[PDB]
RNA sequence: AAAUAUGUAAGAAGUCCUUGUUACUUAAUUGAACGUGGACAUUUGAAUGAAGAGCUUUUAGUGGGCCAUUUUUGGUAAGC
RNA sequence: GGAAUACUGCCAGCUGGGACUGAGGACUGCGACGUAAGUCAAGGAUGCUGGCAUAAUGGUUAUAUGCCGCCCGUCUUGAAACACGGACCAAGGAGUCUAACGUCUAUGCGAGUGUUUGGGUGUAAAACCCAUACGCGUAAUGAAAGUGAACGUAGGUUGGGGCCUCGCAAGAGGUGCACAAUCGACCGAUCCUGAUGUCUUCGGAUGGAUUUGAGUAAGAGCAUAGCUGUUGGGACCCGAAAG
RNA sequence: GAAAUUGUUGAAAGGGAAGGGCAUUUGAUCAGA
């Protein structure tokens, strides 16, 4: 991470102004559109009890 | 040889300029919120028209209220509540949602009620019970000058700038949220809505994630 | 109820006034309280704090210590400030000319300074000359050279001067102090 | 004085600051240095190692006057000269008419060589001298004259 | 000396937030949304009504 | 000495009050109190009397008349919180009440007050007479009967 | 072979570069360690918090415990 | 196909009733309204009015009523206890003084400090004055014979308040006492090495070491007093059976 | 010339103790303005 941060800082100071060198925790997911083309929702129901012994 | 009038006039002029800046920024915030809300609604409608499902972005902000007293708390949840600044029952704080803080909310679930605060909830919370931590002292946010004097270095000039930095989890959310003293809420005015507070909200209790009903609860407690 | 993360009603643990009832010391404290409040001089703040210190926290500063501090490069013309007693030291034979401000001067220390051609001034004279602590050099005596200190932290393998009334052979030197008698330390 | 003691403050408090469970009994651990080897062993070995046993050889009828030999380091060596004469002896550091210092008369038995003296010849009369003390005196141009 | 609550005390509400006057004047709390007439897809409706 | 008088004494200088931000704005009395309305007096020596409401005075009191010829209640002030405003109205167009103010009632009976009573009562009774049984209504005292529930009663 | 619990790390006392000391080490300026010199501050390098942090002296009482949930041993069991 | 309504949510939408509070005490602030004068609900109650002017309010006390309230002290995990002492009241009644000390603090003086053994003197157990000693400190280390503290700006490095220079400022540089870590140097002990010289067995230079010291490295101590703590003393008070 | 304890007088209360706390009624008593 230190090596990559040095490289990223060098490229930043050679290109422009942006660093974002600190790690970040996993973020909440962004919005997404889920398609049903070939993926029409399949309805499930809880199963009745049985023994299968 | 008075050195008073030409300074009071200068101060009034500077105050007018700062007020004009705040007014323009608040108008921009109103436009931002309206556009984002209508865009989310239209995105849902468009996905439905296209036969898809618009999965909204996961919530970036939670409001957490400690609903349990201070006695008989195991040490790990006790430390987590301290680190979230919930050291009194009905004390509430804003938490930015990451994995690092979701694993804290998980640990303190049986002692807190938390959810996703709306703009109205945040606005009323800050307006009525907004206190800043200034010189380790709890100072009511009765004037935009207090907010500018303590958060102006982060670009937050007014109470509405503070609210914007809270609701949109901005680059300086950590600083603004920490400047906000933990909110000291009352008990809910219409009660808790359940006979027993200390089972999960899903199980008919009060604690855990009550995601959007946190607004009703906090508005009753505020 | 509140889950306190720190002790309640905890005093700062620092002196806010001298324990001494010396009226003149209190006058010096009043002057430097005013100065530390209304100058923003770190020198004034540290002098005010030093005026509260107990006797063991104000070890004497010898003229030889002052002379070494003046031998510091660039410090030869600075006024030396000792919030405490300046003592004489005959082990040094060349005292330079300088201004020393101190709470107290030993007769011998004052004689040596004046003979070298400098002056011994009080802290209020120092305040009038340098209200912001200009061109000052604060010196402090050796705190941990006290006889009491060498007994602190006594224990096995510490090397910390047992508390003892008589010294010599037969006095705490046999069992626990050499391998030939049981063990050493 | 009694009016400042904590026993005035313990009036009305039943145990007088000595506890309810473990009271102020007479001699719970024994008297004096009792049990230094048995139940006070930890407090003896810590804070007083070397206490028990013998460590050397005896000396019947030892007289301390035999061993009287106060030490004076070269660092002073000049407080023995009266203050007024000290300046005119320090100035004009002459091989002739060098100041004579009777350290035995001043009350010292051996001259040690801790400090450093100025380059001024001094005739140091002493019963004993450290080797380094003598070399430093000679380097300053003085001499050590043994006396008794 | 005394905390005056905005959301009451219109004077304090205007001391903070100069935009409150514009908000009230333009009735931005009762903003009408533009009418749109997109219809959900038949797959959405069938899935919703599916048993 | 018996007490060893204090080193310092509190100053005997009564400080000025700071400027009060409480302006006196006019009273907003309830909409049921319109001049000409029949009021029921709830307290005072004329408690239970039904009187006619008149000019609203500057001290927030209500000027009322019985009329005196009808029920013996003269021109007098009442407190608006001690009356029940019925829904029965007479016309006060024709009654001149510009003369009656606070200084009119500020502290045997004055002939001037008797004469003003006669003048006001004349027009008041003229207006009252064109409503059947209104005169007897104003003569009768109000009282709660058994079963009366004021929270449901309409006045 | 889990869950819980647990060690370490997440920087300026850092990363890298040039070359001085030695009686150590190497076939060998080979290396080792310590140095001299040089470049790299907005996020100086996850989160959250921090009535601050660090340090010292000196002494009181106490050194019979018991209870609840959970883990658990002996015991048929026990308010063992 | 076009509406409505429910449900949920939002409004910096309007408005009615009720209760508790009125802290502060010239002005200063942020605002609102007004073109401006100025006004305001804007850094905490004012305006108007009535009765009374004393037992009326209030205090105290006794009682009554509603609800609550086991007997203290003590040992104890646990006492209201079917654990112990206590019928009652007065008076007496238990951490003291001393020798020697630890920490801390105040004071005097300070490489010194301590007049009070004693002498002088006295307005006579006071106060005042004083020589020589002596105690502690200024040197340690070794069982001892004995030896005995600067390579150096009394060291290097890292940090270090304060000060100094530059800079509007941030910061940069310099100097850095106390103090902390660390590597060195010096003294003593221990183990080696063993020069010139020679009473030829003395002397012990020089250079070393996984060794060791309650050391040095520009002194801090001495004295008086106070709380607290320690030890011996009857030793906080009272108590054996014994000898 | 205290208290324990007691007589008389006066006041009050009193269905198997008494005493106490909060609050007010009633009686008595009283200061302040
Ligand atoms: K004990
Ligand atoms: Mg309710
Ligand atoms: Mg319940
Ligand atoms: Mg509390
Ligand atoms: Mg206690
Ligand atoms: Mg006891
Ligand atoms: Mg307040
Ligand atoms: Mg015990
Ligand atoms: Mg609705
Ligand atoms: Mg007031
Ligand atoms: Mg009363
Ligand atoms: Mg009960
Ligand atoms: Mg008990
Ligand atoms: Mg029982
Ligand atoms: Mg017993
Ligand atoms: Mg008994
Ligand atoms: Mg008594
Ligand atoms: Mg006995
Ligand atoms: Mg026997
Ligand atoms: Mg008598
Ligand atoms: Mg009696």
């Amino acid at each position: 991470r230190v090596k990559a941060n040095a490289a990223k800082r060098a490229e930043a100071k050679a290109q422009g102004v942006a660093v974002q060198l600190k790690r970040q925790p996993a973020q909440p997911r962004e919005s997404r559109i889920v398609s049903t083309e070939g993926n029409v929702p399949q309805t499930l129901a809880p199963v009745p009890y049985e023994t299968f012994i | 040889a008075e050195q008073v009038a030409a300074e009071r006039a200068a101060r009034k002029a500077a105050n007018k300029e700062k007020r004009a800046i705040i007014l323009e920024r608040n108008a921009a915030y109103q436009k931002e919120y309206e556009t984002a809300e209508r865009n989310i609604i239209q995105a849902k409608r468009d996905a439905k028209a296209a036969g898809s499902y618009y999965v909204e972005a996961q919530h970036k902000l939670v409001f957490v209220v400690r609903i349990k007293g201070i006695n008989k708390i195991p040490p790990k949840p006790r430390k987590v509540l301290q680190l979230l600044r919930l050291t009194r029952i009905n004390s509430g704080t804003f938490v930015k949602v990451t994995k690092a803080t979701l694993e804290l909310l998980k640990l303190i679930e049986p002692y807190v009620a938390y959810g996703y605060p709306s703009y109205s909830t945040i606005r009323q919370l800050v307006y009525k019970r907004g206190f800043g931590k200034i010189n380790k002292q709890r100072v009511p946010l009765s004037d935009n000058a207090i907010i500018e004097a303590n958060l102006g270095k982060y670009g937050i000039l007014s109470i509405d700038d503070l609210i914007h930095e809270i609701i949109t989890v901005g680059p300086h959310f950590k600083q603004a949220n920490n400047f906000l003293w933990p909110f000291k809420l009352s008990n809910p005015s219409g009660g808790w809505g359940v006979p027993r507070k200390f089972k999960h909200f899903i199980q008919g209790g009060s604690f855990g994630n009550r995601e959007e009903f946190i607004n009703k609860l906090v508005k009753s407690m505020n | 109820g509140i889950d306190h993360t720190s002790k309640q009603h905890k005093r700062s643990g620092h002196r806010t006034a001298p324990k001494s009832d010396n009226v003149y010391l209190k006058l010096l404290v009043k002057l430097y309280t005013f100065l530390a409040r209304r100058t923003d001089a770190p020198f004034n703040k540290v002098v005010l704090k030093a005026l509260f210190l107990s006797k063991i926290n104000r070890p004497p500063v010898s003229v030889s210590r002052i002379a070494r501090a003046l031998k510091q490069e660039g410090a030869a013309n600075k006024t030396v400030v000792v919030v405490g007693t300046v003592t004489d030291d005959a082990r040094i034979f060349e005292f330079p000319k300088t201004t020393v401000a101190a709470l107290r001067f030993t007769a011998g220390a004052r004689a040596k300074i004046v003979k070298a051609g400098g002056e011994c001034i009080t802290l209020d004279q120092l305040a009038v000359r340098a209200p912001k602590g200009q061109n000052t050099l604060i010196l402090r005596g050796p705190r941990n050279s006290r006889e009491a200190v060498r007994h602190f932290g006594m224990g096995p393998h510490k090397g910390k001067a047992p508390r003892i009334l008589s010294t010599g052979r037969k006095f705490e030197r046999a069992r626990g102090r050499r391998r030939s008698k049981g063990f050493k330390v | 004085p009694s009016r400042f003691t904590k026993t005035r403050k313990h009036r009305g408090h039943v145990s007088a600051g000595k506890g309810r469970i473990g009271k102020h009994r007479k001699h719970p651990g024994g008297r004096g240095m009792a049990g230094g080897q048995h139940h006070h062993r930890i407090n003896m070995d810590k804070y007083h190692p070397g206490y028990f046993g013998k460590v050397g050889m005896r000396y019947f009828h030892k007289q301390q006057a035999h061993f009287w030999k106060p030490v004076l380091n070269l660092d002073k060596l000049w407080t023995l000269i009266p203050e007024d004469k000290r300046d005119q002896y320090l100035k004009s550091a002459s091989k002739e008419t060098a100041p004579v210092i009777d350290t035995l008369a001043a009350g010292y038995g051996k001259i040690l060589g801790k400090g450093r003296i100025p380059n001024v010849p001094v005739i140091v009369k002493a019963r004993f001298v450290s080797k380094l003390a003598e070399e430093k005196i000679r380097a300053a141009g003085g001499v050590v004259e043994l006396i008794a | 000396v005394l905390k005056k609550n905005p959301l009451k005390n219109k004077q304090v509400l205007l001391r903070l937030n100069p935009y409150a006057k514009v908000f009230a004047a333009e009735k931005l709390g009762s903003k009408k949304a533009e009418k749109t007439g997109t219809k959900p897809a038949a797959v959405f409706t069938e899935t919703l009504k599916h048993d | 000495s018996a007490q060893k008088a204090p080193k310092w004494y509190p100053s005997e200088d009564v400080a000025a009050l700071k400027k009060t931000r409480k302006a006196a704005r006019p009273q907003k009395l309830r909409a049921s109190l319109v001049p000409g309305t029949v009021l029921i007096l709830l307290a005072g020596r004329f408690r239970g009397k039904r009187v006619v409401y008149l000019k609203h005075l500057e001290d927030n009191t209500l000027l009322i008349s019985g009329p005196f010829k009808v029920n013996g209640v003269p021109l007098r002030r009442v407190n608006a919180r001690y009356v029940i405003a019925t829904s029965t109205k007479v016309s006060v167009e024709g009654v001149n009440v510009e003369k009656f103010n606070v200084e009119y009632f500020a502290k045997e009976i004055k002939a001037e007050r008797v004469e003003d009573q006669k003048v006001v009562d004349k027009a008041l009774i003229a207006e009252i007479k064109k409503t059947p049984l209104l005169k007897q209504y104003l003569s009768a005292s109000f009282s709660l009967k058994n079963g009366d529930k004021p929270h449901m009663l309409k006045f």
